[PDB]
DNA sequence: CCATCAGTGTACTAGGACCCGAAAATTGAGTTACAGAAGTAA
DNA sequence: TACTTCTGTAACTCAATTTTCGGGTCCTAGTACACTGATGG
């Protein structure tokens, strides 16, 4: 009758189809947002990058300079966690130490004579004489004989006497890749791993002699105890053997005051059914975790 | 703001904790869900009426729903499912391979730490937590004490309370670095112990998404973040726009952070811990409701305890360097062995060494 | 090598040897032999006695390369050793390999 | 360790009934003895860990993009699992903020659809305070999905479209000044819109079936 | 995780096909509306020949 | 189109007019490098024009890196003055711009395969050796590196007008091969 | 002029390529020796370039890395002499397509013929869909081979495919991530497999 | 650390030249007084080093130094490896 | 009957190679000058 | 004995390729520590 009805129906149809199009476009936008999330999942990426140097450069890899508080703490000699970190000495490490010390001594004993031979050769090059040249040749032959003698030196005489200064810092870098400090290597070589330290198993007679010497001489001069023991032993080894065979190390008898202390400590440091006895021990004097476990399980248990 | 995955399953976009808590409390406002009360024929009628009003159903329909939807151990287990079958096979294997069949020390320790304070009512009724307090299940990564800490990172998790002033978690984080005793006691070990590091160096600061909250509460405290800010202000380090705060005028409720993202907590000069907020949740009625002790250690790693190198019965009360007797340069001794090995008769040090007081990380942390 | 005979150690060795020469207690040939031995010893020690990494940032003012020696001059430089900072206005780096 | 398989099997056996009543879920629970899933010797630590895993899996299945039947089945699964626990401090279902809108609208739809069983189950879960209203579904450190085609096009949408189209044809027939033929300026309407959308949807479902059919 | 990726991308292709069909429908509707405007203008032009 | 290439490098040569002792220049210059075991020229760098000059014992200097002809000439004169202050009779004779390297972006991906197919006699496209198509334009002796990203690099020209005309000639072809 | 045909024959034998290609290579070598537009280049490099040109021309193109592995020179000189010969001879070679290296790459590997056809179709559709713009056809072939092997019963890691096609595993990953989301639509419609194409690394 | 390295270097040099001192005809007392004089006298910023790799970007210089002794602010330091960056 | 003293069941260490991916850096071609050494080729 | 190529340096472009750099990754092997299980005077 009049296309105005065509217009009304037509833009209402366009409105409904446009609502449908808008809903579909919102679904498409959500899908593309999901896809972006998924690609950033593919492009996503640890805890280790923060641990000690939380702030660190991406070009040099070093964190901020130490705080003045850190400097003051270091001045007071408060050992850091890495300074108190202790690692066991492996057997291959011991063999590497031995070989490195031997090579170090060989190099240190060879460098002087080698340099002397080089100087003799240099003088021979410009001597402007013959008889003096023959004398220099004889001196060079003597130097070469000395070098050969040094080269064929036995290991026993080459190792030293556990008190001579070797290049322990070089061993920490060339021989060892930096896993051991110079002082650690020096102490381990001098006190423990030197061949002049008797590492053989103790004998009953040796143990009895050690006990008698500790009793008579006192348990406070273990250096003199090791020296007087006769056998080549370190004071640390003698003290260790005495302690492992001692009987006064632990009190060996419970008292009412000690029982009260143990009960108080347990009640203070309990978290339920978990009773950490190792942590309890160190407020007790001369006690072991096994003793506390037995005491609290058999006698002091309220049940 | 709404917490959403910034990374697929690893991180969330930075959002204000206050807005998140306000949203949660407004969506549960007056719904009878945030109660914090202990669980409790006449009540049946009231329950039926409530069901009818909430579900737009008749009273008889509500009664039918209540009666029909009711709830619907014993060691034997038969007619097993796949998972129940796996459990049965595992139990049989454990029985045939184990002789004691008890909870290991680590398992009991972890369970007791997790459940140490659950449902513990306050003794005063004045420290009761409000209905909805935005508990943060924070975790503090242990420092590198032993070498293997670099490979696998142990952490201690603490249920910090929302709307709780900072410096209440800093004073609660138990680290051995605060108990360090400075100085060298080689000459005589009977010196009066110097004030623990907790007293000498009170400074510390949190760092949460480019904002250094410094612990300037005490006069002995001074800005540790100043060094970091100056270091960043230098030529160029990517980091920039560092902010600063006081750490006592801010609360965990006013913090804008991410979940699962490593933030920093520095104290005692350079002792750094990684703070990670695992999740944030409203306070329930089956967990601790106290405020005096809510900065609660939910889990700790139970570190190893160093032993005297002479005798393996006691821990290390002293650490000696440059020792003329020890095999290792850093050597650990207890009081007894240290005294017997390092002093002749009255405290005169024998040989040469540098002895320091050592506090066992596995005992005080 | 004629590189490490410019620092405090090498300089002081140079004046000590000169003081012996003017004192008629040592000959110049031994002086130069000792100098070469010191060069070898310091090279070996530094290459094998030292393990510590430094990182320096600056604005390179000038540089120069000739006969296998680099001569950098940097301004407003900061060195970072293991843990400490060393800030200087100007520094000269003489490298040779 | 096989828990997901049990959950999937229970949900499949619930959906194959094409029912929403809690009676069918209770019958399946009693027949499968699913209440004994927690039975078995296991100390408190691993017990609560397994309960946490079960509740998290059930809640994940309760949320989209799963079908309505699967979602309601997972709701009953959550109810049964939480109500039947061996842990004294009953583990709570972790609910995120972003998912609260979906759960609330799902409950509103359930009550609207006269599915009073599921609505009452959810109300009982809420009243018992079995929900830990966390920030994210899981702690952060360091199937029968639903398609968008049904939301786009379905029976009612196409019925309305064809009704509009035929009404449009009628008003075209009546608009023209002459009843014999319509005007030549309006003849661009497409009759293949329904055919085109039917082709698209049939191709989509053909792809879906040849996908879920193994090679 | 490619299962959901492929499901989502296939749904994406299907819904792009639906948008293409609906956009063609909208374009033809707008062309029809332009024709409507033109012919209504022409037809209404037949009765302003007698006005005040 | 309305886009024109922007010059990135300008290589020019000059004759100083006197033999030079490269060792003296290396030892007395401020930023010179002299490695006779690697090359037979002194490499000097300056900041104001940001250019690098290779100075040869024969007295011929090659300046590169300048972004404009005037900048290149100023840099060459600066190097000549620097050499003059070192006690050499250096002059400024026979200054010539030897190469002009410019870059541009047509801002649409290009189908290299079709371009090489229809321009086999000019283009050389070897993905194994270089990911870019090498078009040897013939009217001006210019070489164009054309990439799928739309970036076009023109090289080998002695004058800026040569680069501009080469880009004008190449643009219609790229538009016809708009990916 | 001699000692080059023998060297060409040795190179061809090391590849087990047919004699017609060898005759074409000899003809190209004789030609380039007649123009002498590249006299300064070594005879071995010219022979390698001629062999590459002949292989490309006959329709069984090889890669520069597959001629370097046979010749005594590096890929740089092979490419330089290839360009020089194409310039001097005033001839041209059709651009290599990703389907040319499919048969040889999948025959060197123990992949079945079905996997070969699947990889060829994947690569052709990927290049048609512009999923790998401006990337060498060899990398696209390697990525297609990898996806076809991972989806098929016989699986191959990136290392073996890189060795066979002479493409670094990093390049394989880069060319694989671009076509990663579009894995299914690239596969043949009628393709049987035991490991679903719906899940892949 | 620097004083320890200097002392070690002095000891090594003395031990190496003791043979020449003995041979050429100068008593070891001259050697001892040389050591004492060197040690006693041991008590512009210049870095003498060796270059492992001097990389030059467009304007960024990256220095990799094998070893060196530096004289910063009148204080001597030693490094066995330097990774430095600069902008010309 | 209160102490003993190997075994015990774990997580927690200790070394010990070993891998995974990202970022930076390099190579490679295109031009053109320039001087001198290498590198065959004849 | 000629007669070539091949070094740098510059400068943008892009892909390919290598390098290397911090951290993880997995696996075997002791290690700590509460508890048990007799065990003996
Ligand atoms: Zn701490
Ligand atoms: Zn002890």
């Amino acid at each position: 009758e009049d296309p105005e009805t065509c217009l009304q129906l037509n833009m209402v149809y366009q409105e409904v189809i446009q609502e449908k199009l808008a809903e579909a476009n919102l679904l498409l936008a959500q899908n593309r947002e999901q896809q972006e999330e998924l690609m950033r999942d593919l492009a996503g990426s640890y805890m280790g990058h923060f641990m000690k140097p939380y702030f660190k450069d991406k070009v040099t890899g070093v964190g901020p300079p130490a705080n003045e508080d850190t400097r003051e703490k270091a001045a007071q000699g408060i050992k850091a966690f890495e300074e108190l970190l202790v690692t066991k000495w492996k057997n291959w490490e011991k063999a590497l130490l031995r070989k490195s010390v031997v090579s170090d001594r060989l190099q240190r004993l060879l460098q002087p004579k080698l340099l002397k031979l080089e100087y003799l050769h240099q003088k021979q090059s410009k001597v402007s004489s013959e008889l003096e040249r023959q004398a220099l040749e004889k001196q060079g032959r003597e130097a070469e004989k000395e070098i050969q003698d040094i080269n064929q030196l036995p290991e026993e005489a080459l190792l030293g006497n556990r008190l001579d200064s070797h290049d322990w810092e070089k061993i920490s870098n060339i021989n060892f890749e930096g896993s051991r400090s110079a002082e650690e290597i020096r102490k381990f070589w001098q006190n423990s791993e030197h061949p002049s330290i008797n590492k053989q198993e103790w004998s009953r007679e040796e143990e009895e002699r050690l006990q008698a010497i500790a009793a008579a001489h006192g348990h406070l001069e273990w250096q003199k105890i090791a020296e007087e023991l006769g056998t080549s032993r370190s004071a640390f080894q003698c003290l260790q053997k005495f302690q492992q065979h001692n009987k006064a190390l632990k009190r060996k008898e419970w008292t009412e005051e000690e029982d009260r202390m143990l009960t108080q400590l347990v009640q203070e440091m309990r978290v339920g059914s978990h009773i950490p006895y190792r942590r309890i021990v160190y407020y007790m004097e001369g006690r072991d975790s096994m003793q506390l476990i037995y005491r609290w399980t058999k006698s002091l248990d309220p049940g | 703001n709404f917490p959403e995955y910034e990374l697929p399953e690893l991180n969330t976009r930075a959002f204000h904790v206050g807005a998140f808590g306000e949203l949660w409390r407004g969506r549960l406002r007056g719904a009878g869900d945030l109660s914090l009360r202990e669980p409790p024929a006449a009540d049946s009628d009231r329950e039926d009426a409530a069901v009818a009003r909430d579900l737009d159903c008749s009273l008889e329909a509500a009664a039918e729903l209540r009666a029909v939807c009711g709830l619907d151990e014993v060691i034997p287990e038969n007619t097993d499912l796949v998972t129940l079958g796996v459990r049965k096979r595992f139990l049989e294997h454990r029985e045939e391979t184990i002789t004691i069949d008890r909870a290991c020390r680590q398992e009991t320790f972890v369970y007791e730490m997790e459940s140490h304070a659950i449902g513990k009512k306050p003794e005063n009724s004045a420290d009761m937590i409000e209905e909805g307090e935005l508990i943060l299940s924070v975790n503090i990564l242990y420092p590198v004490i032993f070498h293997k800490h670099k490979e696998h990172k142990p952490y201690q998790t603490m249920l910090v309370l929302g709307s709780q002033k900072l410096t209440q978690l800093r004073d609660s984080i138990r680290c051995v670095s605060d108990l360090q005793i400075g100085g060298e006691f080689s000459n005589t070990p009977d010196q009066a112990p110097e004030h623990i590091s907790k007293d000498l160096y009170k400074s510390a600061f949190f760092y949460f998404e480019g904002t250094f909250y410094n612990d300037k509460r005490y006069p002995e405290c001074r800005d540790l973040s100043r060094t970091i800010i100056e270091w960043s202000e230098s030529h160029d380090r990517g980091y920039g726009k560092f902010q600063t705060a006081r750490m006592e005028d801010f609360t965990f409720n006013d913090l804008c952070i991410k979940l699962g993202f490593p933030y920093l907590y520095c104290h005692q000069g350079d002792c750094e811990h990684v703070i990670v907020i695992t999740d944030i949740r409203l306070v329930h009625h089956d967990d601790c409701l106290d405020r005096t002790l809510y900065p609660l250690l939910i889990k700790k790693h139970w570190l190893w305890t160093r032993k005297c190198f002479v005798c393996k019965m006691y821990t290390a009360r002293w650490v000696t360097n440059n020792d003329s007797f020890a095999p290792e340069d850093p050597c650990f001794f207890c009081d007894v062995c240290f005294r017997m090995l390092h002093y002749d008769s009255e405290g005169n040090k024998l040989g040469e060494f540098l002895a320091y007081p050592y506090v066992d990380p596995g005992t005080f942390n | 090598y004629q590189l490490y005979r410019n620092t405090t150690l090498g300089n002081s060795l140079q004046e000590s040897l000169d003081e012996l020469i003017q004192s008629q207690q040592i000959t110049p040939q031994l002086a130069l032999q000792v100098l070469l031995q010191f060069d070898k010893a310091i090279n070996a020690a530094l290459a094998q006695r030292v393990r510590n990494r430094v990182n320096f940032r600056g604005s390179l003012n000038t540089y120069r390369f000739c006969d296998n020696v680099w001569t950098f001059v940097l301004n407003d430089v900061e060195f970072r050793e293991v843990t400490e900072l060393i800030k200087v206005d100007k520094v000269k780096i003489v490298a040779c390999d | 360790p096989g828990l997901q398989t049990d959950c999937e099997a229970l949900l499949s056996r619930f959906q194959e009934t094409d029912s929403v009543r809690f009676e069918d879920f209770t019958e399946l629970w009693r027949n499968m003895k699913f209440g004994t899933i927690f039975c078995g010797r296991m100390r408190n630590l691993e017990k609560n860990m397994f309960t946490k895993e079960a509740l998290a899996l059930a809640w994940r299945y309760f949320l989209p993009p799963y079908t309505f039947q699967i979602r309601v089945g997972a709701l009953y699964l959550l109810y049964g699992l939480y109500n039947t626990q061996l842990c004294q401090p009953k583990q709570k279902i972790r609910v995120a903020l972003k998912d609260w809108d979906e759960v609330l609208k799902f409950q509103q739809d359930l009550v609207n659809a006269q599915h009073f069983d599921a609505a009452y189950i959810f109300r009982k879960l809420r009243l018992d305070r079995a929900f830990h209203f966390t920030a994210m579904p899981k702690l952060l450190s360091y199937k029968d999905p639903s398609d968008r085609v049904m939301k786009l096009i379905t029976s009612d949408v196409l019925e309305e479209m064809l009704n509009v189209h035929d009404h449009y044809q009628n008003m075209k027939h009546v608009i023209s000044v002459d009843k014999s033929k319509p005007d030549k300026a309006l003849s661009l309407i497409k009759d293949d819109f329904f055919d085109n959308i039917k082709n698209i949807v049939l191709e989509h479902q053909q792809w879906h079936k040849d996908r879920k059919n193994p090679s | 995780m490619l299962s959901r990726l492929q499901e989502l991308r296939k749904e994406e292709e299907t819904l792009l096909r639906l948008k293409a069909a609906l956009h063609d429908q909208l374009n033809r509707l707008k062309v029809e509306e332009l024709a409507l405007q033109s012919m209504i203008s022409s037809r209404r032009g037949d009765e302003m020949l007698s006005s005040h | 189109s309305g886009i024109v290439p922007q010059l990135q490098n300008i290589v020019s040569t000059v004759n100083l007019g006197c033999k030079l002792d490269l060792k003296t220049i290396a030892l007395r210059a401020r930023n010179a490098e002299y490695n006779p075991k690697r090359f037979a020229a002194v490499i000097m760098r300056i900041r104001e024009p940001r250019t690098t000059a290779l100075i040869f014992s024969s007295g011929k200097m090659v300046c590169t890196g300048a972004k404009s002809e005037e900048q290149s000439r100023l840099a060459a004169r600066k190097y000549a003055r620097v050499v003059q202050k070192l006690g050499f009779p250096a002059k400024f004779l026979d200054f010539k711009i030897q190469n002009m390297v410019g870059s541009c972006d047509v801002k649409f991906p290009i189908r290299l395969e079709g371009l090489v197919l229809t321009h086999q006699q000019f283009s050389s496209y070897e993905p194994e050796l270089f990911p870019g198509l090498i078009y040897r334009m013939i009217k001006p002796r210019i070489v164009l590196l054309i990439f799928v990203s739309g970036k076009v690099v023109l090289t080998g020209a002695k004058v800026r007008a040569e680069i501009y005309e080469a880009f004008e000639n190449i643009y219609p072809i790229l538009k016809g091969f708009r990916k | 002029m001699m000692n080059a045909f023998k060297e060409i024959t040795t190179m061809a034998d090391r590849i087990n390529l047919p004699r017609n290609i060898v005759d074409r290579t000899n003809n190209l070598f004789k030609q380039v020796y007649e123009q002498k537009s590249l006299k300064g280049r070594a005879n071995d490099a010219i022979a390698s370039a001629c062999l590459y040109i002949a292989c490309r021309q006959e329709g069984v193109p090889r890669t520069f890395k597959e001629i370097c592995a046979v010749s005594r020179i590096s890929k740089k000189e092979i490419g330089r002499c290839f360009k020089l010969i194409l310039k001097a001879l005033e001839t041209s070679v059709d651009l290599i397509t990703t389907g040319d290296f499919m048969s040889r790459f999948c025959s060197n590997l123990c992949l079945p013929k079905q996997v070969q056809m699947a990889a060829t179709h994947i690569a052709r559709k990927a290049v048609e869909l512009d999923l790998v713009p401006g990337r060498s056809p060899i990398s696209v072939a390697a990525a297609a081979i990898y996806m076809a092997s991972q989806a098929s019963a016989e699986k191959r890691t990136q290392k073996e495919i890189g060795d066979i096609a002479g493409v670094a595993d990093v390049t394989i990953r880069q060319s694989y991530r671009l076509i990663y989301p579009r894995a299914p639509d690239l596969f043949p419609t009628d393709f049987k497999f035991d490991t679903p194409v719906d899940k892949l690394p | 650390t620097v004083p320890k390295l200097y002392r070690s270097v002095i000891e090594d040099v003395i031990n190496d030249v003791r043979d020449i001192f003995l041979d050429d005809g100068v008593d070891e007392q001259v050697l001892m007084e040389l050591k004492t004089l060197w040690e006693n006298k041991l008590m512009e910023n210049v870095v003498v080093c060796q270059y492992d790799k001097i990389h030059r970007s467009k304007n960024k210089w990256k220095f990799h130094l094998k070893d060196g002794i530096m004289n910063l602010n009148g204080r001597d330091y030693i490094f066995s490896k330097a990774i430095g960056d600069a902008e010309w």
